């Protein structure tokens, strides 16, 4: 900035930094799991 | 493995340890017999032939 009398010392040091995390739009999934499951004990 | 034992329909660990056991004991036996001085027993057999 560096307009006026006063300043500060780094241009880093007025930013708020935020831990919020986003995320973008994610592929459904439909066959994964639509099918009857068939436990084996077995080979 | 721990997928040998599922992929089966009885267990094989009783199996594997008396195998481990039993294996020792003839290895033991058989270098008492006749065993060579090489980083083993010397066998009854050899200390005979040597004296």
């Amino acid at each position: 900035n560096q307009s006026s009398s006063v300043e500060v010392s780094s241009e880093s040091y007025e930013t708020i930094f935020s831990q919020r995390i986003i995320r973008d739009l994610q592929k459904e999934l439909v066959v994964g799991a639509l099918f009857e499951e068939l436990p084996m004990s077995s080979k | 493995t721990d997928e040998t034992e599922e992929d089966a329909i009885f267990s094989l660990l009783p199996l594997l340890r008396k195998r481990l056991i039993e294996a020792h004991a003839v290895s033991i036996e058989e270098a008492f017999m006749t065993g060579d001085g090489s980083g083993k027993p010397k066998g009854l057999l050899t200390l005979a032939s040597e004296d």
